[PDB]
RNA sequence: GAACAAUAGUAAGCACAAUCAUAGCACAUAAAAACGUUAGGUCAAGGUGUAGCUUAUGGGUUGGAAAGAAAUGGGCUACA
RNA sequence: AAUGAGACA
């Protein structure tokens, strides 16, 4: 079901409903002011739930002089991160 | 239509490969059964449908590895947890209206 | 926008001797359907459109 | 009143690129088609893998760069090779975007098992063609 | 040319008639290997010999 | 932050072979392209927009490796693979008189993962009748024997063959019909006697 | 998953047919032959419809593989027409335009 | 003034076997855009006349596709959006070719095949009589 | 090997190490997944078939203990599963060749009876009095020249 | 040497066709008259396409009020 | 918020216009047609807000949705 | 060619 997902415009433009018939003539009395979040506004490029440090997103390329690999995180620290959030 | 034109047209199918023998008008469809692919082994039909599993499966383990995210499953996530604490979720099992 | 123009003809003029260059032929006589010739041949747009073809000529005459 | 990939007029204060400002009806005649096989001639087959393997691209590109990418694809099929065409913004430090050039190049090669050819062209933003 | 396959079948009954026409059929069939097309013949030999009383009813006997 | 480098077209010289730039096809790249080309509808009152940051000069496949100064570079090195036609099959009636037999194949060539395409697996065979060694009576019977194969206006015989899945066994097979109908069509059999008058030709 | 629990059975019933395609022809041959006798004919019949029902050609239905739209679908891009539209008027789609004489 | 002395190094193994003549060799390139055609011809002359193959070019007629869909998501049947589907044709016929020199053309045509278009290959291989029909066999 | 845009152009011979090192640890990254999840890469539409780009295993494919599964773990560079299941063959009384006990002894000897240098799981003398090199050495029965 | 079409476009073509070629043999001044007849002049009227929508080019289905 | 022998209007944006397609032009036909109106039609193309179901309003198997008293709309074939 | 509107600002 890949292919049956949509864009974050497309989505928050339909949940809205700022664009409908409704706020036209004062048809709409609802009063209350729905607020469009933006779920980009924090974004850390390799991070995920698993905790996977990717040498070159997240930790830096070259450590020491010595170019990082591939490494997981703890289970403790990957909690501490997510608190964070 | 006289016997050398018999002959001729049994030898002349004798060597291209069709039926030399006389054959009846519905019995030409079991040499057609077997001259052609069946239906329902062309690529156009057993690979009528792309693998959405794999499609779906290998997206979703790239979303929580952090190398791919997805707009459209934050929106659900972040949906989900309003109503979480709204107070409106899903039920474990066994616990719809039996109580 | 005078400086603008100025900056546009001299440019050109550059342009110009480089298509040549790459065209093979002598750039002292490079005419402007040369040009055109030469631009519809390295980028090949099939459009309906005549105005939305590629064109590359002298900004005297492009720009209004 | 028709709808079909349009972008409606308000004022005068949104920007639009080139490929949004034209309507659909336009197509082959004001700008040519963002992707190019042999899949659509007259007598040629193996047409309905072409697309999905093109949808997949679109939603596979704008998800691996959030926010940086500028428009949309452009794909070209040679042979047997595939070529990737896109605009980038100026967001991500030139260590990420070779990270995700190698990481999209090798995954996509061995997914659709060809060849992939992956050209970035980098943008200080989004190209306005009218309004503004 | 597939004659050598249809050694063991009887030369004069209908199935004759019938294992002719299909091997003409697979003659024509680019579609399927060589190995495939054996299969096919090897399969109607075990269906013949697996039901023989009912051939012998059909009113012609039959090897 | 980083900043954005000026372009090599500044660099660029003026007399500098164009070929060792693009040695293969690639994509339009606006900074290693030093025409200043300009492309799309322009505005009401304005010029067409610039080649940097435009996908119009994008989605054209581009003919920059292909400039006749580097098609005379190119092919000249290939010359050395090639072999001369014999001047002596100038005429296209010595080469019937010479080479009796023409035989037609085709290949297909698609973009995509695959090249399997079961329309190339036809071989057609073409043999002029005049050029054989048929008698009065074998000619006669081999009209009669192939069908409509055979065009009484040409004198042609046209095989067509597509039960071979391959070129190679389609064409053994196309040579191997034209052999058995030559070697049977000089098999006088004993009932051929047994013509009827309104079978003649003549 | 796919986009739908239809979706889901038409994959079943392709993947059924597949293993009993070869085994139905050879049974469905000796059904279509007048040659053959009266009495193998009437246990063949038996034996083909003993077979299992998703093992149907018949049965497969063709659908669009984005929406699973089970009727307005073009059989050259196994598409349904509202999504052949959306990818047609983007410019998405290679040589294909509108229809303009 | 630097260059990389004699980076030239292909072999060219040439065999006992006789090479294949080919009667005529014919290359129809198929595509969406006259314009694209139009630059590939010139592209395909150009390297066939410094080959020296004295072709010859001509263009087929063309063949336009269309099929009707419906224009809306539900209902209203009197409104239809159409599409049309066009391929442009072009012909290169090559004469008196060798097969050395077909493989060498071929490819080198091929590799610059732009993306939008196809093309397809009618080689008219000629030969001698069969063994058979040559040897007097009665 | 770099991009051709401004941008992304080293300036430095700095940036050539980072930006390329950066490129080589995708491939890596790539085909780690590729690696950890091969169902996801079984699908082949390549015609010809291409072996350079179907998924690679690396964990044994036979479980059963056996000589034939013993070599798959020699070739597949694993010394842990190799010396473990060496050990169960010797204790199970069935015979080992030679030569299959001389390749397990170069690919620890090679390696210091260690694992080799993997994506993911100087001074001194870097060989051991207390190796197993030298252990199975004398325990072997007949000794070649090689 | 006619092809296409039915026997009265065959018949106005062969027409068209000898009017132009008669040019040649006929002076300039009868030429003119030729012109004012309307021979030398091609007819420009072909069958039109028929709409989505309609049952021909220009006749629409049925419409019903209520 | 306009008076041309001119009396408060100005220059741009969208639409009309022009252009493009139907392989000459022309004409004609296609195509286009803004901002709005009818809370017009479509939660059953698909996505999604809110509300509801969770051993059931979910999933699977087998069999079955007949029938036209009558009224009407659009069509084909006719009444030569 | 008499009649019609309800819970739209
Ligand atoms: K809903
Ligand atoms: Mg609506
Ligand atoms: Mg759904
Ligand atoms: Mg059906
Ligand atoms: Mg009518
Ligand atoms: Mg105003
Ligand atoms: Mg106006
Ligand atoms: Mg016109
Ligand atoms: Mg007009
Ligand atoms: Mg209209
Ligand atoms: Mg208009
Ligand atoms: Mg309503
Ligand atoms: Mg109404
Ligand atoms: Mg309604
Ligand atoms: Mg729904
Ligand atoms: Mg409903
Ligand atoms: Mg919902
Ligand atoms: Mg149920
Ligand atoms: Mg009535
Ligand atoms: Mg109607
Ligand atoms: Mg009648
Ligand atoms: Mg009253």
């Amino acid at each position: 079901s890949f292919f049956t997902k949509l864009t974050a415009d497309e989505l928050w433009k339909g949940a809205l409903a700022e664009s409908g018939a409704g706020a036209r003539k004062g048809r709409g009395k609802r009063t209350k002011k729905k607020r469009r979040k933006d779920l980009n506004r924090g974004q850390i490029i390799g991070e995920g739930r698993h905790g996977f440090l990717w040498p070159g997103l997240n930790i830096p390329l070259m450590r020491n002089g010595a170019v990082q690999t591939i490494a997981q995180r703890s289970k403790e620290d990957q909690e501490k991160v997510e608190a964070d959030m | 239509l006289s016997e050398y034109a018999v002959r001729m047209s049994r030898l002349s199918a004798r060597l291209f490969g069709e039926v030399a023998r006389p054959t009846d008008s519905k019995s030409m469809k079991v040499v057609k059964l077997f001259s052609e692919q069946p239906l329902a082994k062309r690529k156009e039909t057993y690979d009528w449908y792309p693998n959405h599993n794999t499609y779906f499966a290998l997206m979703g383990t790239l979303r929580f590895l952090g190398l791919y995210r997805d707009e459209h499953q934050d929106f659900r996530d972040e949906q989900l947890r309003l109503k979480k604490l709204r107070g409106k979720g899903k039920p474990r099992k066994g616990e719809g209206k039996r109580a | 926008t005078v400086d603008f123009i100025k900056k546009q003809i001299e440019e050109f003029n550059i342009g110009k001797r480089h298509l040549a260059n790459m065209m093979g032929e002598d750039p002292e006589t490079f005419t402007q359907e040369d040009i055109d010739r030469a631009i519809a041949y390295l980028f090949p747009s099939g459009l309906f459109e005549k105005r939305a073809r590629p064109i590359m000529k002298h900004p005297e005459e492009i720009f209004p | 009143k028709n709808r079909a990939a349009r972008v409606r007029v308000s004022k005068g204060d949104k920007p639009v690129t080139y490929e949004e400002a034209h309507a659909p009806h336009y197509i082959a005649h004001r700008k040519g088609w963002l992707s190019l096989h042999t899949g659509n001639l007259d007598g040629e087959d193996h047409a309905a893998e072409r697309t999905v393997e093109d949808v997949f691209l679109r939603k596979f590109m704008l998800g691996t760069f959030p926010g940086c990418l500028a428009d949309q694809l452009v794909l070209k099929r040679r042979a047997n090779q595939l070529e990737i065409c896109a605009l980038v913004l100026r967001q991500l430090p030139p260590h990420k975007f070779y990270f995700l050039v190698g990481y999209s190049e090798t995954l996509l090669s061995h997914f659709y098992k060809c060849p992939v050819h992956l050209h970035l062209q980098t943008v200080p933003s989004k190209v306005v063609y009218k309004y503004i | 040319f597939l004659d050598k396959y249809l050694q063991d079948f009887p030369k004069q009954g209908p199935i004759r008639h019938f294992m002719e026409l299909v091997t003409c059929g697979l003659s024509k069939n680019p579609y399927l290997s060589v190995k495939q097309k054996v299969e096919h013949i090897e399969w109607f030999r075990n269906y013949f010999n697996e039901k023989r009383v009912i051939l012998k009813e059909s009113g012609i006997q039959l090897n | 932050r980083r900043k954005a480098l000026p372009p090599r077209t500044e660099k660029m010289a003026v007399d500098q072979d164009w070929p060792s730039v693009y040695p293969v096809a690639a994509p339009f790249k606006p900074s290693a392209v030093p025409l200043p080309v300009r492309m799309g509808y322009p505005v009401k009152r304005g010029v067409p927009m610039a080649k940097e940051g435009n996908l119009e000069l994008l989605k054209i496949p581009n003919f920059l490796h292909l400039t006749p100064v580097a098609i005379k570079r190119h092919c000249e090195a290939l010359k050395d693979f090639c072999t001369e036609w014999p001047a002596a099959l100038d005429s296209d009636e010595k080469c019937e008189k010479h080479f009796p037999i023409e035989i037609d194949t085709a290949d297909y060539v698609s973009a995509g993962p695959s090249i399997r395409n079961p329309k190339a697996r036809v071989v057609t065979l073409r043999v002029k009748l005049s050029s054989l060694n048929l008698d009065d009576h074998a000619k006669k019977k081999l009209i009669k024997l192939v069908g409509d194969r055979y065009c009484k206006s040409t004198d042609v015989l046209t095989i067509k063959t597509d039960r071979c899945p391959l070129k190679r066994q389609n064409y053994d097979y196309a040579v191997y019909l034209l052999t058995v109908l030559y070697h049977e069509s000089w098999k006088t059999e004993e009932w051929e006697k047994k013509k009827t008058e309104a079978d003649m030709e003549e | 998953y796919y986009v739908d629990w239809k979706m889901l059975r038409d994959v079943k019933r392709r993947k059924m047919a597949y293993e009993y395609a070869d085994e139905r022809l050879r049974i469905n041959s000796l059904r279509k032959n007048t040659i053959l006798p009266k009495d193998l004919q009437e246990v063949a019949d038996e034996e083909i419809a003993s077979l299992p029902r998703d093992s149907c050609p018949v049965r497969i239905r063709n659908r669009c593989v984005m929406t699973s739209r089970p009727r307005g679908v073009k059989r050259r891009w196994r598409l349904s027409r509202i999504v052949f539209r959306h990818l047609a008027d983007h410019g998405q789609l290679s040589g294909v335009q509108r229809a303009m004489w | 003034v630097d260059v990389p002395k004699d980076m030239t190094k292909p072999e060219i193994t040439i065999s006992d076997e006789p090479d294949t003549l080919y009667k005529r060799l014919s290359v129809l390139v198929k595509g969406h855009d006259k314009a694209v055609l139009d630059s590939y011809e010139y592209f395909a002359v150009l390297a066939a006349k410094e080959l020296g193959i004295s072709i010859k070019v001509h263009e087929p007629p063309r063949k336009i596709e269309r099929f009707t869909l419906l224009k809306s998501v539900h209902i209203f049947k009197k409104h239809r959006v159409q599409y049309e589907m066009r391929t442009l044709y072009r012909c290169l016929e090559l004469e008196h070719l060798t097969g050395s020199t077909a493989d060498v053309y071929l490819e080198y045509i091929q590799r610059n095949l732009p993306e939008g278009v196809a093309m397809e290959v009618t080689k008219t291989k000629l030969e001698q009589l069969p063994e058979h029909i040559r040897k007097p066999i009665w | 090997v770099f991009q051709d845009d401004p941008y992304l152009i080293p300036t430095s011979s700095v940036e050539s190490h980072s930006f390329l090192l950066a490129k080589k640890s995708g491939e890596n990254a790539a085909k780690f997944i590729i690696n950890s999840y091969p169902k996801y890469f079984q699908k082949d539409i390549a015609e010809p078939h291409i072996p350079c780009l179907m998924p690679e295993y690396f964990e044994p494919q036979i479980e059963d203990v056996s000589e034939a599964a013993l070599q798959e773990r020699i070739k597949l560079r694993k010394v842990k599963a190799s010396v473990d299941m060496f050990d169960q063959l010797l204790q199970a009384g069935t015979t080992v060749s030679l030569e299959t006990t001389n390749s397990l002894l170069d690919l620890l000897c090679y390696y210091g009876n260690q694992e080799p240098s993997a994506n993911y799981n100087h001074l001194g003398v870097t060989w051991r009095t207390k190796n197993n090199a030298e252990r199975i050495f004398a325990l072997m029965p007949e000794k070649n020249a090689h | 040497a006619v092809s296409g079409g039915g026997r009265s476009a065959q018949a106005g073509a062969v027409r068209l066709a000898m009017a132009r070629a008669l040019c040649s043999f006929v002076t300039e001044d009868e030429v003119e008259w030729m012109r004012q007849a309307g021979l030398l002049t091609a007819d420009p009227r072909v069958r039109e396409r028929k709409k989505p929508g309609q049952e021909g080019a220009r006749r629409k289905f049925t419409w019903k009020k209520r």
